[PDB]
């Protein structure tokens, strides 16, 4: 897009990744750092025998890696972890359910308790569902859930 | 000899009423050196996040409705 | 009740599903659980009694019971505790009083014998006796009607040694004599100068010999009888190489081609340090080291080295004396040693940890310096690790590229380090360096000195390259290639421990150097100085030094894609793990052993002629028994007592009673045991 778009005027950095659904009344992190010279600015690779585990850097390959493009930083006002399966805090680099809290979470679906009972399982921390790390303190989606 | 105690074992193995048959046999073997347990030279003692805020935000300026 | 992490059993269950495995007495079994100080579940702990108290019958349980449980209910139990019966704590009312046991077992009444368990499986509290030390034990020669028939080249001695040898000669023999000098130079016949260290003049000297018509049949080299020089510069370490261990590949290169039988025998002087002896001139054991690969890579060429000492003895025995001995009789051992006019060969002692310690913990301090070479190797990150974490240790790594151009599979296991150590309070610096100079060492030594207050601790020496190569293809450089770590290395390190007080010194070798090896000349020779200098530092200096020769690593990888290399294992060279090995150091190092082998088989046979030679192995006779019996009376304990009183005192060995419980034993139809059965049995055992 950017390198099609360039001689139009178009600068490089304008892309701005974005992580937003409807219980939380839209976006909650910003990326900034997507460039058109540099394509792993703002872009993390892996190695896909590591997402089990600790992920392990790799490098650009056609058949071995995976790349995760960082959506950024909570955003002003709110808080984000990730918890494993049984709804404790992960390590830095370990992949789990992405939960986040903050003023912008909604009242509660209208109508609708054990909805609610999955959503913010305990203290209002509002589960997604979506999967994802949080490395650097800057929040990096992987993958939705069952999508 | 070897036979020999083998027999004698046989006939003590007859003291016992309680049993009405058996059998037994032997064998040779070579001895590999018995280890140690780390208790007997050791000491005791040897033996033995994710989550990122995005800055507070102040809401209490400007409109609240 | 008694839960599981995904579920919960009830104990009533437990117990009587293990009453069903035999040998285990009917209600007389407990379960329970604890969450160690992981927290991360709840495991089970399971107490029981068998119809015998015997490890053998016991272990023969234990094992059925674990698997039987994973088997019937789906998990398998942490440990299985084996409690007498006289002792099995029961109520009145047939309750079994199982908190107690509990409580009773945490105080350790069953220690005794969980410990006695682990001993049998090599549990990983195994820890397994494989140690050993080189001891010097007199050995004498026997009489030898035979004498020597052939014509006898010799590099003869400045001391006068070779004017002795000479007047033995018999009268059909022509002894040729070689002086070392610039370059080759025949003043006679039998009379030549030749440049040690140029191999050419060492084919020539043959050639023109095998044209006079004197057939070479024994080759004397006295070419390291020496006398002793108190200084040891790194200078005169490779200056003594040339006149020497060098000197011994070209000989044994040049007359090899030839293919024909001969007899080497190479004669030192210090250069085995034995008790009771003042000097040790370390420099020649490079010689008697390289050797060990001749007898492997090239049979027709017999050798065996000699050591003297010059400390004075009045001809008590006077060294021309032993010397023809030694010659006419049947080369049997490598390497000997006559110090007193008694001649020592080497054998191997083991070390027993436990009456030798000395000591209760490493000896390593808290915050202490500590130099290290090659940590970055497999086994040194194992000791950076420990130094680090374990105690938090300001650490310089020496290596001899430059940081940016080391490879990225170390840049990494160094910046773990680095960052393994600011969590951990030590230090770790890198430094380019060249480990063999002897001032630029005690230059950056200084500069870490001052840095942190504190006075170098310790040197880890395992810096070490390894080049499998056959004394065929053997270049001169080949060996100054390899001594540069393991000999020159050596020297510059220890000439700044030499300059303070009681510095630890590690290094590593390999037991390789024991026996010989084919196509590790390169190894052996090295490693059997790096083996002899621990003995030169406790001898000449403050320093403290342990040194661990190694069988074998599993960094060689377990398939290697040669497992005939394991072929090595069986004839006694067990391969050790980083774990196993580690704790091995530890172990040792509170034992002020000097230099010690590791991982050795004292069952196998190669092993075990090194420590005995001539006793033959130890033999321990094991009885199988099998049952059958009218009513239900537990007769184990009866019977066990009954048959090990029959072998008191009777058998002259060592022996054991293996018992079985009733529920083995087999017939064949039409009234026979069934045998076929038994022998089965035994063998799966
Ligand atoms: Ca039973």
């Amino acid at each position: 897009f950017l390198h099609l778009l360039a001689p139009h005027g178009l600068k490089g950095d304008v892309i701005r990744p974005a992580f937003g659904m409807s219980e939380i009344s839209s976006a909650v992190v910003f990326s900034f750092a997507i460039e058109r010279g540099d394509e792993n600015s703002g872009v993390l690779t892996f190695e896909e025998t590591s997402l089990t585990e600790q992920l392990r850097p790799a490098e650009a390959r056609e058949t071995g890696t995976v790349s995760f493009t960082e959506l950024g930083k909570p955003i002003p006002g709110i808080t984000i972890r990730i918890v494993n399966h049984q709804h404790e805090l992960l390590p830095e680099d370990h992949i789990g359910r992405v939960q986040i809290k903050g003023p912008t979470t909604m009242k509660g679906y209208y109508r609708n308790d054990e909805a609610n009972q999955e959503v913010f399982q305990a203290d209002g921390w509002f589960h997604t569902g979506d999967l994802g790390f949080l490395h650097e303190g800057r929040l990096t989606l992987t993958g939705r859930e069952k999508d | 000899s070897m036979d020999a105690i083998l027999q004698d074992v046989k006939t003590t193995i007859l003291q016992t009423n309680e049993i009405e048959r058996f059998a037994v046999f032997s064998r040779e073997k070579t001895i590999r050196p018995r280890p140690y347990h780390l208790s007997h030279l050791f000491l005791d003692k040897h033996i033995e996040p994710a989550l990122s805020y995005g800055g507070d935000l102040d809401v209490t300026q400007g409109a609240q409705t | 009740m008694i839960i599981i992490n995904g579920k919960n059993y009830h104990n009533y269950e437990i117990e009587a599903i293990a009453e069903e495995v035999p040998g285990v007495e009917t209600s007389f079994v407990a379960a329970c659980s604890v969450r160690m100080e992981a927290s991360a579940s709840d495991e089970l702990i399971l107490f029981f009694t068998p119809k015998l108290y015997e490890p053998a019958y016991i272990m023969r349980a234990s094992q059925h019971i674990k698997s039987h449980i994973a088997t019937k209910m789906g998990l398998s139990a942490s440990r299985i505790i084996p409690v007498q019966k006289h002792a099995f704590p029961k109520t009145s009312s047939g309750k079994i009083e199982r908190a107690q046991l509990k409580t009773r077992w945490q105080e350790g009444e069953f220690d005794e014998m969980i410990m006695e368990m682990d001993m049998r499986l090599e549990n990983e509290h195994t820890l397994p006796n494989w140690s050993y030390q080189k001891k010097w034990i007199p050995a004498p020669l026997d009489a030898a009607d035979k004498q020597i028939v052939g014509d006898v080249v010799i590099f003869a001695d400045p001391l006068g040694l070779a004017d002795q040898l000479k007047s033995f000669a018999n009268s059909e023999q022509t002894y040729i004599t070689v002086e070392p000098g610039q370059a080759f130079k025949q003043l006679t016949h039998t009379h030549f100068i030749i440049h040690p260290n140029r191999p050419s003049d060492y084919e020539q000297l043959f050639e023109t010999l095998r044209s006079y018509g004197v057939s070479v049949k024994h080759i004397i080299h006295l070419w390291n009888y020496t006398n002793q020089e108190d200084k040891l510069y790194v200078s005169k370490a490779k200056q003594a190489q040339k006149t020497g261990s060098m000197s011994a590949l070209f000989l044994t290169k040049a007359i090899s081609v030839y293919e024909e039988q001969v007899a080497i025998t190479f004669v030192s002087t210090h250069a085995m340090n034995v008790p009771e002896d003042h000097i040790h001139d370390v420099e020649k054991a490079t010689t008697a080291g390289l050797m060990t690969a001749v007898q492997h890579e090239w049979p027709f060429i017999k050798v065996q080295c000699l050591d003297f000492s010059l400390a004075e003895s009045v001809s008590s025995h006077s060294h021309a004396m032993a010397m023809m001995a030694e010659l006419t009789h049947d080369q049997d051992c490598h390497v000997a040693a006559y110090r007193q006019g008694v001649r020592y060969i080497p054998f191997l002692a083991p070390l027993h940890l436990e009456k030798e310690q000395k000591r209760k913990e490493p000896p390593f301090e808290s915050s202490g310096l500590y130099v290290i070479t090659g940590g970055l190797g497999g086994i040194g990150r194992l000791v950076s690790e420990q130094l680090l974490t374990s105690y938090q240790a300001h650490l310089v790594l020496l290596g001899r590229k430059e940081r940016e151009a080391l490879s990225s599979d170390q840049q990494e296991t160094l910046s773990l380090l680095e960052k393994q150590a600011k969590v951990h309070g030590g230090k770790v610096l890198y430094e380019k360096a060249d480990i063999t100079a002897e001032k630029e060492v005690e230059a950056i030594i200084s500069r870490h000195e001052v840095a942190g207050n504190r006075r170098l601790d310790g040197i880890i020496h395992f810096a070490g390259i390894i080049q499998e190569e056959l004394l065929a293809d053997m270049t001169s450089v080949s060996l100054n290639d390899m001594y540069e770590a393991k000999v020159y290395g050596t020297i510059a390190l220890h000439e700044a421990a030499s300059k303070r007080r009681n510095v630890l010194f590690l290094s590593s070798s390999s037991a390789r150097t024991l026996k010989g090896g084919m196509t590790v000349g390169a190894y052996c020779a090295a490693n059997e100085f790096v083996e002899q200098f621990a003995h030169y530092q406790k001898l000449t200096s403050t320093v403290k030094p342990y040194c661990f020769s190694f069988s074998m690593w599993d960094e060689i990888g377990m398939s290697e894609g040669s497992m005939i290399k394991g072929m090595l294992k069986e004839r006694g060279y067990l391969p050790i793990s980083k774990q196993a090995g580690f704790q091995t150091m530890l172990a040792c190092l509170m034992t002020d052993a000097p230099l010690i082998y590791t991982g050795l088989d004292r069952s196998k046979k190669e092993i075990h002629e090194m420590i005995h030679a001539d006793a033959e192995m130890q033999t321990e006779q094991t009885f199988y028994v099998f049952f059958k019996t009218d009513q239900t009376k537990a007769v184990e304990e009866r019977l066990y007592q009954s048959i090990h009183t029959c072998l008191q005192s009777r058998l002259s060995g060592e022996y054991a009673v293996h018992l079985f419980p009733e529920e083995y034993w087999k017939e064949t139809e039409d009234g026979s045991p069934d045998e076929a059965y038994f022998h089965e049995l035994i063998e799966e055992s």
